[PDB]
């Protein structure tokens, strides 16, 4: 009998407030999946109106579009490398409790109102800090389904990536030259190269360290407060009726979670049609999204229940549940089934072989031995 | 529009790095799928005889394989594959560093898109001599 604990979907925490995010480190991932502490992968936003009037197509270039390995991307290698560096020049272990990618937190936070996909997540209680990542067998199964997922969704994903590529620059605008500015359409898009940041945050009394994907900075890198100039780019089908508006509202809820988990101020969408032609682009502010949603003249307020506040309370309850439920050196399998629609399932694993292989897959050996060396040097002070 | 070898030869001589010409030639090849062996023979001869336009031919073959899978044209895949590795053998020696870089990029592109069979994949890496 493997121990299982149940969290109802309706659970809320009244005293849930989130600390202000704060970047502590950043990484640049090259094509060879190697993580470095620099800003080579950083790009700079640039998109005047004339390009919008040019009616840029997005499907162009999809033939030679690369793709990345899901397991390789889901690896906690860059986050753990940054954490190791932070502890190395710090000389002591951090106060963080939960370490994970931003996508997992977004998925689990959107569950009370956006839970139409199933997932299996791994919890590793190593050195008193829970490390969260996707289940590798679940990742392989999802890869199988994605390979058997037609090509329209691939077309949409490439449209998003192409829109991101068409509105970014390798260097700040003054340093660029005409040839590299106007040769963006000739670039080979790929989902491997990316730039991300490591942000310290947390709800209630828990310090949480997470990382996520950052599209580009606004116009230059503000070393004093990088989080202020950051901006992410997204694509959505153009809206023409009320149902389109409702789907857009759901997309905004998801994206607002996606963003507010990192506190990026601005949001940009590319409004493309069914022909992968960018029609319009409009911006948003992260804090203004809930008020804008609730103040809709088309549909004033069928219900006054604030989805965002309930989501925040639920996320705080989930964080407290994760903190209390698992003790040191305990591995728990976390997953959700769409057929449930009632609550969340969290179970422990007792197979020693399974525990060992999960731990090895999640945590690299060099990080483990470095942490052991840090622990020994703590007694060597 | 009847199919003939001279038209295919002229179109092959008409490739350019611009994507519009390449996709138009691919559409022309699509329209004459009945005489595909002649098409692949002409393509192999021209690519073995061309000097600089090798990359355009590689792009054309890649895209045509792509919409052949989109159009479920199974015979096209092995139809090019019968001569693709040897063609790469004749293409490699007279081809410059940036073009090996882009060629191996596109080779990974074929490999990761489930385009070809495993034996063909392995013979493609032995074709690239790397």
């Amino acid at each position: 009998m493997s121990k299982e604990k149940i969290l109802p979907l309706a659970a809320r925490s009244k005293k849930a407030m989130l600390r202000q995010p704060k970047q502590v480190a950043y990484f640049s991932r090259d094509l060879n999946y190697k993580t470095h502490p620099d800003r080579s992968n950083l790009s700079y936003y640039y998109l005047p109106d004339g390009d919008i009037d040019n009616s840029i197509d997005l499907s162009v270039g999809s033939k030679h579009f690369l793709l990345g390995d899901s397991v390789e991307l889901s690896k906690l290698d860059p986050i753990l490398l940054a954490l190791k560096e932070i502890e190395k020049e710090s000389g002591a272990k951090t106060k963080d409790r939960i370490i994970t990618w931003r996508g997992i937190m977004r998925k689990l936070l959107t569950l009370p109102y956006d839970s139409e996909e199933d997932f299996v997540l791994d919890v590793v209680s190593f050195d008193g800090q829970l490390f969260i990542q996707f289940n590798v067998p679940y990742l392989k199964s999802k890869d199988v389904q994605k390979q058997g997922d037609t090509e329209f969704h691939k077309k949409l994903q490439f449209s998003g990536y192409k829109f991101e590529k068409m509105a970014t620059l390798p260097k700040p605008w003054p340093e660029c030259t005409r040839k590299e500015i106007d040769s963006r359409a000739k670039s080979k898009c790929n989902n491997i190269e990316q730039y991300g940041a490591i942000v310290r945050t947390g709800i209630s009394r828990i310090k949480i360290l997470i990382g996520g994907a950052v599209a580009c900075t606004a116009d230059y890198y503000d070393e004093n407060d990088p989080l202020s100039r950051y901006i992410e780019l997204k694509t959505t089908r153009t809206i023409n009726q009320y149902k389109d508006m409702i789907a857009f509202e759901k997309k905004l809820f998801r994206t607002w979670a996606q963003c507010f988990l990192l506190g990026i101020p601005k949001i940009i969408y590319g409004f493309r049609d069914d022909n992968c032609i960018l029609r319009t682009v409009e911006e948003f502010s992260t804090n203004d999204i809930p008020l804008m949603v609730k103040n809709n003249p088309l549909n004033e307020q069928p219900k006054k229940e604030n989805c965002y506040m309930s989501s925040i309370n639920f996320y705080g309850a989930v964080v407290e549940w994760l903190n209390e439920s698992v003790k040191d050196d305990q591995v728990w399998k976390l997953s959700y089934a769409k057929r449930n629609r009632q609550y969340l399932v969290l179970k422990e694993v007792t197979d020693e072989n399974e525990k060992q292989q999960i731990v090895d897959s999640a945590i690299p050996a060099w990080f483990k031995e470095w942490r052991s060396e840090l622990r020994n040097s703590e007694g060597n002070i | 529009m009847s199919y003939s070898k001279d038209i295919v030869l002229e179109k092959l001589a008409s490739l350019e790095e611009t994507q519009i010409s390449i996709q138009s030639i691919g559409q022309w090849c699509l329209f004459h799928h009945r005489h595909a062996p002649e098409t692949v023979a002409i393509w192999s001869e021209f690519v073995g005889s061309t000097q600089t336009k090798k990359l355009a031919g590689l792009y054309l073959a890649n895209e045509i394989i792509q919409q052949s899978r989109a159009k479920r044209k199974t015979t096209f895949l092995d139809e090019f594959a019968k001569v693709l590795p040897s063609t790469l053998e004749q293409i490699y020696p007279s081809m410059i560093s940036t073009h090996q870089a882009k060629l191996k990029r596109i080779i990974d592109v074929w490999s990761q898109r489930k385009i070809f069979d495993s034996n063909l994949i392995h013979r493609l890496y032995q074709s690239i001599q790397d």
